[PDB]
């Protein structure tokens, strides 16, 4: 929260690990010094939604036009913020440090794709544990397709293994101590499957590069999320969904100004101008706290 | 597209060895003044030397603002700490 | 579409933008640093020590 | 060695960070030297080695940490009159999560907890299971001795 | 002697006009992003145009670290504010 | 065998105007009882279901 | 079965640009007056310019009563608002 701060860059130094050396006879101790790098984050996103409403259509219409435009402007700002946060899966993929999991037969993009199953979640948990990521604030963020694929696993729905009734209520409990969250913003990775409002349609989904992309990471090196499963995969097996198992320190968001609205009267145009604005920045904070699982949109038979 | 085409520095071999933890020209010591930069496409700093003079540049795909700024800052701090003249 | 270029605008000169305030916008060191993630050492407790 | 000039200008407590890193490194080195005795246990050649393969050799179809391997290890320890009160299983997080995939260690028909819900598995055969990152996949380049010595 | 022998940036004429407050290449606007630097031997920034490409160079005797750092910071802030790609 | 726990000794380097901190430990490790340990060699495969 | 075989409107390029919010003929602007109709087989409105005149036609499988009525009403409102003459 840098709403009261003044700078535009924020620096956080890194600290490495010391070495241990054998003390040999008649030899002085080796003095150790590390030239450490720093993590810098910028306030580089300044977004706005504005509209001008003229008096003629305002008085000839029987509907509350201003309220609808205000509500949709606020909703669009929130949607842009959330999608910009979720677009960091591309940066996580572009890390190339083993944080990406392909849920296929041979763990590559050309294998036989499998849905979000027990093995994929266990592999992601193992990857996080091998990095000493704390178990306290982990979360699984996935599309409704992945959430419902979790319902096809007998281990997450039977009373022999958990203490809920996912078949009765449709809600899956905690998985491996990690809560599962469903959001529609995580979609099938495609280059023409997302929309920036009703007038801009057919732009790539967050984290996917293409013509008209808006949610690609701006402060990190990124690789576009895979859109199709190469090989013999066809139909729903060739679609890709990128679930994110992450600790809260996987990314950082600078909050410079929350969406606020300002209104003015344009006499020369005889209208009302409303502008909703927000200032923020998003970056990848720790290199080890996020894992992305690439699965398909197939509902398995059980 | 704003691109940095060249960020080049020239030193003598003695001063480079002073800055590069006593290591020779083509190798960048991890504890030196040319290590610890933000790496985007590999080693961000490359050094060479033919006629007693060491040329140190930022790599082709690593020439972002942060790398240039940090290299300049480290060169200042090393030059004024070691009393090495910065003629430019 | 508000794309008619035959009218007269009301803005002239230069504006005090965040780019022209370069010398007045600082870089902030918040005092927070990033440790590495510590491992767990348990072997010493499962060995007979004297 | 910490210079006074560098320490008086930095806004961070450099000496504290360096001291903490040195202490952590020494503790880690001691822990790793303790855990390196698995090689000596292997070199004993008294039967303390179990290969979790089809034919119990190195050239068989490898299998993860399963019920049979733990039962065999428990039997080997019991046949040696080893007391059952201070036993422990030390394994990598991969081994812990492999144990999380066995029905008899996660089902309520066999154990009293909910490992699938909570992610933690209780005592196996009365022996507590301890997970440490210090144990990893046995490789000749998978360890580091600090930020500068890797591989 | 630590010398900066090259600190050059390549832009398009449109982007330079955005940054030089609408002025052409050889002239540096006093209210632009390339003004307000430290002058040690004259104009610290020079700009040239050639076939739609504008090259911005720190002057020969003005290449101290302050000028390099400030130019890089101005370019970064201008690119972030104006949504201009800064490809290394 | 626990001869010396990791401890830090500090000195003033007046020729360098600095602090020298040396953290050291002295120990030995062996196998006490050759019958009290078993090692199981498995693979790193996360099994299906 | 009652089917509409042709629903065709003709105007000048300038008038179409006024109605299409300054966009050329083949492209239908989604914030224009020819957008927002009921889609049954794709784009319900198509436009083509030739010899300086633009022809706007409802799509082949989108010629229902609602689309025709909405297109006529929108053309009337746009012509009255923009002081454009409509002919029988």
């Amino acid at each position: 929260d840098v709403t009261g701060k003044k700078g535009d860059r924020f620096h956080i130094p890194n600290i490495g690990r010391a070495s241990v050396f054998d003390k040999l006879p008649e030899t002085p101790v080796q003095l150790q010094a590390r030239q450490e790098s720093d993590f810098y984050v910028d306030i580089d996103k300044y977004k706005e939604s504005s509209f001008l409403i003229e008096d003629l259509g305002a008085m000839q219409s029987s509907y509350d036009i201003r309220q609808e435009y205000t509500t949709e402007a606020g909703y669009a700002l929130s949607r842009m913020m959330d999608a910009d946060i979720l677009g960091l899966r591309a940066a996580v993929k572009g890390l190339n440090n083993g944080s990406e999991i392909f849920n296929t037969a041979d763990a590559t993009i050309s294998g036989a794709s499998s849905p979000l199953n027990y093995q994929a979640l266990l592999t992601a948990k193992t990857i996080l544990d091998n990095r000493d990521v704390p178990m306290e604030k982990r979360v699984i963020i996935t599309s409704p397709t992945g959430y419902n694929q979790l319902l096809a696993i007998d281990k997450f729905i039977s009373m022999d293994y958990q203490d809920g009734r996912p078949v009765k209520s449709g809600v899956v409990g905690t998985i491996f101590g990690i809560p599962v969250i469903m959001t529609t913003q995580v979609t099938v990775n495609s280059a023409t499957g997302y929309s920036n409002g009703s007038t801009v349609t057919g732009i790539p989904t967050p984290g996917v590069s293409g013509a008209g992309a808006l949610h690609l990471p701006t402060q990190d090196v990124f690789t576009s999320l895979p859109t199709a499963f190469t090989g013999a995969n066809t139909g729903l097996a060739a679609q890709v969904i990128t679930t994110l198992m992450c600790h809260s320190d996987w990314a950082v968001m600078l909050k410079s100004k929350m969406p606020s609205a300002e209104s003015d009267r344009s006499v020369q145009y005889l209208g009302d101008i409303v502008v909703n604005s927000m200032v923020y920045g998003a970056k990848l904070f720790r290199q080890t706290n996020a894992v992305i699982i690439n699965h398909n949109a197939v509902i398995p038979a059980v | 597209a704003i691109t940095c085409t060249a960020c080049t520095f020239t030193m003598t071999d003695a001063e480079f060895a002073i800055l590069n933890e006593g290591v020779a020209a083509p190798t960048i010591d991890p504890r030196g003044s040319f290590a610890g930069l933000q790496s985007l496409s590999g080693a961000p700093i490359t050094a060479s030397a033919s006629a007693g003079t060491t040329t140190v540049v930022v790599a082709a795909s690593n020439r972002n603002d942060a790398n240039i700024r940090t290299l300049a800052q480290r060169l200042r701090r090393a030059a004024q700490a070691n009393r090495i003249t910065f003629t430019a | 579409a508000l794309n008619n270029t035959t009218y007269q605008g009301s803005m002239r000169g230069y504006a005090v933008t965040k780019s022209r305030l370069d010398s007045f916008i600082p870089e902030v060191w918040t005092g927070e640093v990033l440790r590495a993630l510590n491992q767990n050492f348990v072997a010493s407790q499962y060995v007979k020590t004297l």
